[PDB]
RNA sequence: ACUAUGGUUUUUAUU
RNA sequence: CUGCAUGGCUGUCGUCAGCUCGUGUUGUGAAAUGUUGGGUUAAGUCCCGCAACGAGCGCAACCCUUAUCCUUUGUUGCCAG
RNA sequence: AGGCGGCCCCCUGGACGAAGACUGACGCUCAGGUGCGAAAGCGUGGGGAGCAAACAGGAUUAGAUACCCUGGUAGUCCACGCCGUAAACGAUGUCGACUUGGAGGUUGUGCCCUUGAGGCGUGGCUUCCGGAGCUAACGCGUUAAGUCGACCGCCUGGGGA
């Protein structure tokens, strides 16, 4: 993605003792990942993501980590995909049989504003009716049309998004994650070297992942 | 790809005031008949719903194991918490045989002949789990992919 | 006597910080950030130790 | 806490 | 004769605000959860918020009534013009 | 190990650390056997401030053979022995070894003149969480209840016991 199978390194202090098989030392004071694994680790992930998207396999992008909460759509609409950035309330993919009703509660909360008094008055119920309506309308706006389950999950941070990676491991769904020397590679099926804090990283790095799904849609 | 079997529905013995509480509990097993199986328990105020809940608890709890065309590949041992099992393949004119959890969990694993006994703890939600270890201990004939080829 | 302040008093009333008006018990729950207090009032400290 | 201080009510058809 | 057989009738804590269910999570399991937390009220009353999310019953609201107004009628009453 | 701190001097078995050598399987564990008492108990004296089974009474109470108080023998102390037992506890048999981290106590040791108002490495022992792993649960986890190899002892229902 974006700059090919090359390494640069990130951060000068505190890294995860589980990353010993992937760390190569320090270069320009930052810790760096082994080039000899960087090259294939990118390639096997983009080559499978191309194939999943070629089966029309639905890709779900997660942006519950603040830096990606807008890029999860504004940098990802470049392909056919779905997106979430709010908290999941538990079971958002593992409890679909009961969670599918949230889209019908979003339908019913709009019907509660069909009263003839709601048009003519200015503040009485105008804010009372919006406490859940305008939060469900926001949190579901990138997934409500899907009507089912995704076939792959993409995360910017495997420690922040872990409460959703748990549901992917309950459905046997492959999770694709960005990793650094302070990340942990467990519970995720594909891992690629990167960060979310230089600076302004995901603003183009996530666009280079949406570019893989765009090639899956030819 | 989805094969389901019931072991027992029973009435719970828990007393509440004037009698034993009106609920039913079901124990079930679910698998694919060729390499996956799991166990589930469920409770309801009617028999069909206890099964409906247990069968889903089994379908959400499946484990990956190896078979040889509904036959045992070798004599195999299984262990769980305070319990043990032993299972071996049969010869012609015999094969059924067995009761309780073993008559259920092996039929959703695709098994059509066995000789088996369970030891130690008698609770079927423990016996079924020593039987699952007693399948996960069995060696695969599958050609996956270099070690034994091919 | 193991006293905090003594000798020139002789007082009709005794008071000393962080030993009266109860200030608890078990107040630092779900979550009681106290806006800024733990940032200074728990630096030293270090007598719990730890364990 | 300076309230110095303390015992019973049948086993047996029932909640 | 029998409310330790059953439908109906009916008492009180108390007119107290509380009691629970479907599905997910946890635990081997009886169960735990949500109903707990944080503001606020007479009130699980009204809001905020979490591995919980949604929901019924009761609470509060109708109606009876009091301080006024709109309106119509008048002896056996009241009795000024 | 049980345990061992008021202090000073004399005697004395080992402990931990930094770095090497020469010897050359001499090892590790153990039925019986050998050596070591916490407190109480005994024999023979000394010592006797208090404390103190039991004792004689107060007071409380329905009772007081408990608590509180007044008095108190054996014992506690010293010397030499007998007694040999305990929740003798990390309830983890004795030995060899592997395998992530984090907030602490105590104590050797390598190097830098500490840039300066410092520390970073590296052995031993201990405290509380805790990973891989385990257990019924609670716990353990480099001081393992985990995984491995060696040796010796014990247990097979409760009430009687």
């Amino acid at each position: 993605m974006l700059k090919a199978g090359v390494h640069f390194g990130h951060q000068t202090r505190y890294w995860n003792p589980k990353m010993k098989p992937f760390i190569f030392g320090a270069r320009n004071k930052v810790h760096i990942i082994n080039l000899e694994k960087t090259v294939p680790m990118f390639n096997e992930a983009l080559a499978e993501l191309n194939k999943i998207a070629s089966r029309k396999g639905k890709i779900l992008f997660v942006g519950t980590k603040r830096a990606a909460s807008e890029a999860v759509k504004d940098a990802a609409l470049s392909c056919d995909q779905f997106f979430v950035n709010h908290r999941w309330l538990g079971g958002m993919l593992t409890n679909w049989k009961t969670v599918r009703q949230s889209i019908k509660r979003l339908k019913d909360l709009e019907t509660q504003s069909q009263d003839g008094t709601f048009d003519k008055l200015t503040k009485k119920e105008a804010l009372m009716r919006t406490r859940e309506l305008e939060k469900l309308e926001n949190s579901l706006g990138g997934i409500k049309d899907m009507g089912g389950l995704p076939d792959a999950l993409f995360v910017i941070d495997a420690d922040h998004e872990h409460i959703a990676i748990k549901e992917a491991n309950n459905l046997g769904i492959p999770v694709f994650a960005i990793v650094d020397t302070n990340s942990d590679p467990d519970g995720v099926d594909f891992v690629i070297p990167g960060n979310d804090d230089a600076i302004r990283a995901v603003t183009l790095y996530l666009g280079a992942v949406a570019a893989t799904v765009r090639e899956g849609r030819s | 790809e989805l094969q389901e079997k019931l072991i027992a529905v029973n009435r719970v013995s828990k007393t509440v005031k004037g009698g034993r509480i009106f609920s039913f509990t079901a124990l079930t097993v679910v698998g694919d008949g060729n390499g996956r199986v799991g166990f589930g328990y469920g409770k309801a105020r009617e028999v069909p719903a206890a099964i409906q809940k247990a069968m889903e608890k089994a379908r959400r709890n499946m484990i990956n194991v190896a078979l040889n065309n509904g036959t045992l590949q070798h004599p195999v041992k299984g262990v769980h918490t305070g319990s043990r099992v032993f299972m071996q393949p049969a010869s012609e004119g015999t094969g059924i045989i067995a009761g309780g959890a073993m008559r259920a969990v092996l039929e959703v694993a695709g098994v059509h002949n066995v000789l088996a006994k369970a030891y130690g703890s008698t609770n079927p939600i423990n016996v079924v789990r020593a039987t699952i270890d007693g399948l996960e201990n069995m060696n695969s004939p599958e050609m996956v992919a270099a070690k034994r080829g091919k | 006597i193991k006293v905090r302040e003594n000798e020139p008093f002789d007082v009709a009333l005794r008071r000393f910080k962080r030993s009266c008006e109860k200030a608890g018990v078990l107040a630092e729950v779900r979550r009681r950030e106290f806006y800024e207090k733990p940032t200074t009032e728990r630096k030293r400290a270090k007598a719990s130790a730890v364990k």
